[PDB]
């Protein structure tokens, strides 16, 4: 679930 | 420099035949992609990335395809990295791997690919072709909404300004299943991303049905009191762009009400979007005009026509769908009585007048029209000075015709003829009408080709020969001769109209 989360604060 | 030694042979290790032996590389390499020093000396080797993206694909080892995939993950987090990842083929893999039963395969691929169409070159026409919106599309009815939001995402970047991706998007079952998020989910990332992806599939004309026959108009329309600017603004974008093929749509009814609402928002470009999509839902669809009523929508556009002042943008739909509310349905009459019970004939009447532009002017001439009707308002159309502004702009219209701003001439003439024939229904009027010197205009009006220009020319002319001294300048301006011409006409409005004038003027 960390990917998704990590990955969200990359991008937005 | 470790790396000289130790890249290639890994490299060799991942190529390696055994599955235990590409294991432990896998695991070693994934590592390695977590340091800046080590992981750019990946970034540096395509042959490394090449065997990552075969490993990858092609392993049956649950531990080795998350290693690879997360390593690749890793890798597209610097420039260097995806144009190594593009250029190694590894778009078709991770497309591929988006069939993947693993959470964690799945998650690092999506969000791999995200990272690609963000910011790599060549990569949305490399996903397009490798089959990414299928997978992608088909991957909605996952119920991670995180996941969710990067998916949707990802269909906006390839969807924007792309008829393929669109159509594909479309054939594929997209509008059914974004529609299904926007009804489902609180989650407001995916809720905005979703809305985007619509709005994008909303443009086309031939595009927007599905959207709308999946219940769109509803589910947009259940987020627009939502806390998100970003969301809600989406979602209004979206239903004036459907709105003009959900003329017909039922169940409109409590989007309806909550536009009517939204017309009282501080926000100017809320209540533009809410007037427009209003305009647009009114047209020709008598639930939607008399659930309009209903709520008290006379009131709220009458209130944002004043609050427009010369803000075309918002006075011109706001307008339209008075125009509409005021025409053809039970409560029109209803209708008609509001717009002056609310104080709107003021402002309506203004619009007539500079600086506003041809479009305005003939949708508040085809108002001004509905509303003398009502012989409630035919006073104070005159008090407001209604009738002078109207035959002006006649005259006006007429010298062109003996498009404008996209706005025909004939419209004009006809439009304002029509007003002037419902107002010479008072007695008052009629005396206005006739002290503006309209008699010569309106019988060079039944030499016109267009047969609704003659039917409203002989219209008003009828009206104001009630009068014997105004029957007389009529039979002297000559239009004995037209009139008797229009008697044959196979139209039996304006054949009526042609018989009453020449009868008023005999007596
Ligand atoms: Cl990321
Ligand atoms: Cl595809
Ligand atoms: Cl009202």
């Amino acid at each position: 679930e960390s990917i998704l989360d990590e990955h969200l604060q990359r991008v937005w | 420099e470790l790396a000289t030694r130790a890249i290639p042979e890994l490299t060799k290790l991942l190529n390696d035949e055994d599955q235990v032996v590409v294991n432990k590389a896998a695991v070693m390499v994934h590592q390695l992609s977590k340091k800046e020093a080590s992981r750019h000396a990946i970034m540096r080797s395509p042959q490394m990335v090449s065997a990552i993206v075969r490993t990858m694909q092609n392993t049956n080892d649950v531990e080795t395809a998350r290693c690879t995939a997360g390593t690749l993950h890793n890798l597209s987090h610097h420039r260097e990295g995806l144009l190594a990842i593009f250029k190694s083929g590894g778009i078709p893999a991770l497309v591929k791997m988006l069939g993947s039963p693993v959470d964690s395969v799945l998650f690092y691929a999506i969000t791999t690919l995200h990272n690609l169409l963000l910011h790599q070159e060549g990569a949305k026409m490399a996903v397009r072709l490798a089959g990414g919106l299928q997978k992608m599309v088909a991957l909605l009815n996952k119920t991670n909404v995180k996941f969710l939001a990067i998916t949707t995402d990802c269909l906006q970047i390839l969807a924007y300004g792309n008829q393929e991706s669109k159509l594909i998007i479309l054939a594929s079952g997209g509008p059914q299943a974004l529609v299904n998020i926007m009804r489902t989910y609180t989650y407001e990332k995916l809720l905005w991303t979703t809305s985007r992806v619509l709005k994008v599939l909303s443009v086309c004309s031939s595009n927007k049905p599905a959207i709308v026959e999946a219940g769109g108009m509803q589910a947009l329309g259940l987020h627009l009191t939502d806390p998100s600017q970003r969301l809600v603004q989406n979602c209004l974008w979206t239903l004036r762009n459907l709105s003009d093929a959900a003329t017909k749509q039922e169940g409109m009814e409590g989007l309806l009400g909550t536009l009517v609402q939204l017309l009282g928002s501080d926000d100017i470009n809320v209540v533009t979007c809410a007037a427009g999509i209003l305009s647009n839902l009114t047209c020709n669809n008598y639930k939607n005009k008399m659930m309009v009523c209903q709520v008290g929508g006379i009131e709220a556009l009458v209130r944002t026509v004043l609050r427009a002042g010369d803000r075309e943008d918002i006075t011109e739909p706001a307008i339209c769908a008075l125009r509409h509310l005021t025409s053809r349905h039970q409560e029109a009459e209803m209708a008609q009585n509001a717009v002056r019970l609310h104080y709107g004939l003021p402002v309506v009447v203004k619009l007539l007048h500079p600086p506003s532009h041809w479009p305005l002017i003939k949708a508040t001439v085809g108002l001004i029209r509905n509303l003398a009707l009502c012989p409630a308002n035919h006073a104070p159309l005159r008090e407001q000075g209604a009738i002078p502004r109207l035959v002006q702009l006649l005259v006006r219209a007429h010298q062109d015709t003996q498009f404008v701003e996209g706005v025909r001439m004939e419209e004009i003439v006809e439009g304002c003829t029509g007003a002037l024939h419902i107002l010479a229904r008072d007695v008052h009027n009629r005396i206005v009408i006739r002290g503006l010197n309209t008699i010569p205009l309106f019988v060079q009006l039944l030499y016109s080709p267009i047969e609704n220009i003659q039917r409203v020319a002989a219209g008003v002319l009828c009206e104001l020969a009630q009068d014997k001294e105004a029957a007389e300048a009529i039979e002297a301006e000559g239009a004995t001769a037209p009139l008797t011409e229009l008697l044959h006409s196979r139209n039996e409005g304006v054949a009526t109209y042609a018989a009453a004038v020449l009868f008023r003027m005999s007596e």
